[PDB]
DNA sequence: ATCAATATCCACCTGCAGATACTACCAAAAGTGTATTTGGAAACTGCTCCATCAAAAGGCATGTTCAGCTGAATCAGCTGAACATGCCTTTTGATGGAGCAGTTTCCAAATACACTTTTGGTAGTATCTGCAGGTGGATATTGAT
């Protein structure tokens, strides 16, 4: 039953997010569009975090790596350090 | 008595860039490679944009690059456009771009 | 035999999820996705537990807010159904496109 | 009669390198000068932050390098990183 | 399609504003060269906390059915584009003076040690409790007729 990783971000999950977003009715094509969007988001953020990792000569991405990445992407996060 | 710029094979002023790094309060110390590397990136970037602006000047039967040409250069180039995506080039205008549905008949 | 009208449960779900703050994506699948994407940047990476968590929090915040703008875009067009063009218009105006 | 530095003569040099028969208006030059200062500030800034995050008090060509990678888009970074590595290597072997 | 109004496109054309030039100087850069300090890489290692996996948990893929939403088609009403007209307001070039900015003198305030005292963070241990879940029982909401 081999399944793609992005597909593990499921319909009901995306539905739930839209819900918190206050979305009442969702077109069937949203689920694929949302996956695309999330992928571009994660690439952009992860790319930067890992770049921080490589700079520190580590093999572990630290929450601070992620937090610093988010800050320079203009998506500042509170809760995980810094 | 050779400048560090020539030592690195650069037109941009390594001396100056070493200095502005100190005066600019970025860290306690500045390593000697730093301004060389930066001046190089600085020179590369400016080459890339002048190449492209030069082309817009020529595309326009002009010999002298004006702000419009820099704007054409930057906006037409995906990467320079991202780098400068929140920057305004005075006297640059915009790229010709009309939305489809706006054009006449069908 | 008992049946709720289309959008009755939806409303009820808006209310539920707006009240709570739990993450709405299952941890594991999200975790793999994170690792898969990272693999293309550097290989044999390990991830602090909190690191994945931070990424998820950020990702969910992001998507939940993008759905609000998306929804505004659907409503602007006098619909009540979010469509990709709505996500597309929101992202373009946000300057992400 | 105070001294106001710019990157103008240097922009002009590079200009001649790439388009030997093309000139540049003073307003275009001004913009050029602004762009260099701008990118200087953004790189130096990340470099600054980067150092701090790693409890380092020195900004080395390595810091600048991560900064360039963090700041510049895909292909510009790749090429900037070459050009800078190159300049350093050449600078190292030259005294 | 053909006829005609009017915009659009070059091409060449003079003036000239802005660019390029040069000659002389010079203050502050930038370099050079010497003595003095140290930041961080390199190497060893202890113990978190991470990937893994086996057993327990419980969310989701699935296909059907039809409510109700979206988008097409149609159309009347009126808003907004075009353009003509009559003339006000902005643009452009010329001339006294506010305040920025450049230099120098001087002291209140901040850096640099160094030593003496404390506080804030960890940690081991033990100590404490707000509330997430579960229950049970009433009442509200929604949908069917």
């Amino acid at each position: 039953v081999l399944r793609d990783n992005i597909q593990g971000i499921t319909k009901p999950a995306i539905r739930r997010l839209a819900r918190r977003g206050g979305v009442k009715r969702i077109s069937g094509l949203i689920y694929e569009e949302t996956r695309g969007v999330l992928k571009v988001f994660l690439e952009n953020v992860i790319r930067d975090a890992v770049t921080y990792t490589e700079h520190a000569k580590r093999k572990t991405v630290t929450a601070m790596d992620v937090v610093y990445a988010l800050k320079r992407q203009g998506r500042t996060l509170y809760g995980f350090g810094g | 008595a050779k400048t560090r710029s020539s030592r690195a094979g650069l037109q941009f002023p390594v001396g100056r860039v070493h200095r502005l790094l100190r005066k600019g309060n970025y860290a306690e110390r500045v390593g000697a490679g730093a301004p060389v590397y930066l001046a190089a990136v600085l020179e590369y970037l400016t080459a890339e944009i002048l190449e492209l602006a030069g082309n817009a000047a020529r595309d326009n039967k002009k010999t002298r690059i004006i702000p419009r040409h820099l704007q054409l250069a930057v906006r037409n180039d995906e990467e320079l456009n991202k780098l400068l995506g929140r920057v305004t080039i005075a006297q640059g205008g915009v790229l010709p771009n009309i939305q489809s549905v706006l054009l006449p008949k069908k | 035999p008992h049946r709720y009208r289309p959008g009755t449960v939806a409303l009820r779900e808006i209310r539920r999820y707006q009240k709570s703050t739990e993450l709405l994506i299952r941890k594991l699948p999200f975790q793999r996705l994170v690792r898969e994407i990272a693999q293309d940047f550097k290989t044999d990476l390990r991830f602090q537990s909190s690191a994945v968590m931070a990424l998820q929090e950020a990702s969910e915040a992001y998507l939940v807010a993008l759905f609000e703008d998306t929804n505004l875009c659907a409503i602007h067009a006098k619909r009540v159904t979010i469509m990709p063009k709505d996500i597309q218009l929101a992202r373009r105006i946000r300057g992400e496109r | 009669k105070t001294r106001k530095e710019s990157y103008a003569i240097y922009v002009y040099k590079v200009l001649k390198q790439v388009h030997p028969d093309t000139g540049i208006s003073s307003k275009a030059m001004s913009i050029m000068n602004s762009f260099v200062n701008d990118v200087f500030e953004r790189i130096a800034g990340e470099a600054s932050r980067l150092a701090h995050y790693n409890k380092r008090s020195t900004i080395t060509s390595r810091e600048i390098q991560t900064a360039v990678r963090l700041l510049l888009p895909g292909e510009l970074a790749k090429h900037a990183v070459s050009e800078g590595t190159k300049a350093v290597t050449k600078y190292t072997s030259a005294k």
